[PDB]
């Protein structure tokens, strides 16, 4: 069949230029006589139509989004890209690249939605600190360990344990706004206390906005 | 200036029949084709009907749509409600070279009893200390109802400055999870003999303590 | 009181709503009393109409 | 009250808890096959619209 995959950075600063490219595999842009369309959806809100394009120069845009949407098609690379100007903090939406069978019909195939965040001031990387388990950290036959993500900007951050090999008992908490701008969260996993000193637990905190990947090992606390 | 009016919240027990409406303001609802999309949270939307009466190959026959053009309302009838039907429903239009979507319909679940609030405390790490920072992390997990009150303590004095807590969030085992963070200076961490986090849940109190060791 | 209703050429309450008898009815109807087995004390209401 | 046999005159209170003749079959006094209860609960919730 055919599949549509988006690319480009997951961030854009306010009053800047957005550049997201949607690539096509298993099909041809010029062949078939169909259309391409970009559709956005804010978290907790309905879908919003941005614009539609043909493999020629035909374009139509939302009057609420008029004079700010610039979408172009390059047949040589078998893809098409959308450029957005004057992005604000209200433009935080999950962007979907959907193939459109009929112009007034349905979007038969939908690409996976990339998450886009807009927020003023410079992007700040995370500070990952180990969370050492101890005797006070266990209640019964099981213990707990985790990692702390503090003073980062902006959302989101993903935490994986042992490169995704550990999923059972992993609890990733939603972030909260700190007293000074930045966010903070943690991701912890429940483990039996027998494998505390025999198994190595490494958390993988990724911050795609700041392009920072931090791997932090978790070890039991040593009294000093 | 054509918009589709859609009920924001619609709830129905499984096994019954419910009707989801989509009313157009200015243009008539039979002017252009209307497409309904059923979108799970955290996934791409999927087309469940097309041409206002035709079901695409793959969806069940229950996704039946009807057009009430006199009232300028597009109707989508759902029969035999099940668990996976809980999703966002949006209706599409086209107007005049400008695709307009609907407001959105969320199907609710209409389920867990009281759960023990396991509490874990973590002292600040040594790696955080040379960065001239300190943080006390309180963990609240596997509990119900999702309403826990946190109160940090410095030996015996309650702590409110630098306290950051998280709203409860549903877990995979149908329980809830939460966290509390206490920003602190390295000098204040060693100034007090011990620190403790007290979690109050349905009257019962679960308390752990930490000490600089 | 309804065994007289099982005949072609009349209108009633059972012969028109449960089993209609046509004009070209060459049937052969048999009925009898077995009240000691299909009925019981306290009210036997198992059958409907 | 969701189920009722017939209409009621205005300014009248109906407190009858009798099982409505939903199918008018014997159901051993419960709301099984061809029997429904007129009184039903609500769906109130503080998180609705």
């Amino acid at each position: 069949q055919v599949q549509l995959q988006e690319s480009g950075p997951g961030l854009v600063k306010p009053s800047e230029t957005l550049s997201l490219t949607c690539t096509v595999s298993g099909g041809s842009v010029s062949s078939g006589g169909y259309f391409w369309s970009w559709i956005r959806q804010p978290p907790g809100k309905g879908l919003e139509w941005i614009g539609c394009i043909y493999y020629s120069g035909s374009t139509n845009y939302n009057p609420s989004l008029k004079s700010r949407v610039t979408i172009s098609v390059d047949t040589s690379k078998d893809q098409f890209s959308l450029k957005l100007s004057s992005v604000t903090a209200a433009d935080t939406a999950v962007y979907y690249c959907a193939r459109q069978l009929w112009l007034r019909g349905r979007f038969d195939y939908w690409g996976q939605g990339t998450l886009v965040t807009v927020s003023s001031a410079s992007t700040k990387g995370p500070s990952v600190f180990p969370l050492a388990p101890s005797s006070k950290s266990t209640s019964g036959g099981t213990a707990a360990l985790g990692c702390l993500v503090k003073d980062y900007f902006p959302e989101p951050v993903t935490v994986s344990w042992n490169s995704g090999a550990l999923t059972s008992g992993v609890h990733t908490f939603p972030a909260v706004l700190q007293s000074s701008g930045l966010y903070s969260l943690s991701s912890v996993v429940t483990v039996p206390s027998s494998s505390l000193g025999t198994q190595t637990y490494i958390c993988n905190v990724n911050h795609k906005p700041s392009n920072t990947k931090v791997d932090k090992k978790v070890e039991p606390k040593s009294c000093d | 200036n054509f918009m589709l009016t859609q009920p924001h919240s619609v709830s129905e027990s499984p096994g019954k029949t419910v009707t989801i409406s989509c009313t157009g303001s200015s243009g008539s609802i039979a002017s252009n084709y209307v497409q309904w999309y059923q979108q799970r949270p955290g996934s791409a939307p999927t087309t469940v009907i097309y041409e206002d009466n035709q079901r695409p190959s793959g969806v069940p026959d229950r996704f039946s749509g009807s057009i009430d053009s006199s009232s300028n309302s597009a109707s989508l009838t759902i029969s035999g409600l099940k668990t996976e039907d809980e999703a966002d429903y949006y209706c599409q239009s086209y107007d005049s070279s400008n695709v307009v979507f609907g407001g959105g319909t969320k199907l609710t679940v209409l389920g867990q009893p009281k759960a023990a609030p396991s509490v874990t405390l973590f002292p600040p790490s040594s790696e955080e200390l040379q960065a001239n920072k300190a943080t006390l992390v309180c963990l609240i997990s596997d509990f119900y109802p999702g309403a826990v009150t946190v109160a940090w303590k410095a030996d015996s004095s309650p702590v409110k400055a630098g306290v950051e807590t998280t709203t409860p969030s549903k877990q995979s085992n149908n329980k809830y999870a939460a966290s509390s963070y206490l920003s602190l200076t390295p000098e204040q961490w060693k100034s007090h003999r011990s620190y403790s986090c007290q979690v109050t849940h349905e009257g019962s109190t679960v308390e752990k303590t930490v000490a600089p060791t | 009181d309804e065994v007289r209703q099982i005949a072609p050429g009349q209108t009633g309450k059972i012969a028109d709503y449960n089993y209609k008898l046509p004009d070209d009815f060459t049937g052969c109807v048999i009925a009898w009393n077995s009240n000691n087995l299909d009925s019981k004390v306290g009210g036997n209401y198992n059958y409907l109409y | 009250r969701l189920f009722r046999k017939s209409n009621l005159k205005p300014f009248e209170r109906d407190i009858s808890t009798e099982i409505y003749q939903a199918g008018s079959t014997p159901c051993n006094g419960v709301e099984g096959f061809n029997c429904y209860f007129p009184l039903q609960s609500y769906g109130f919730q503080p998180t609705n619209g």
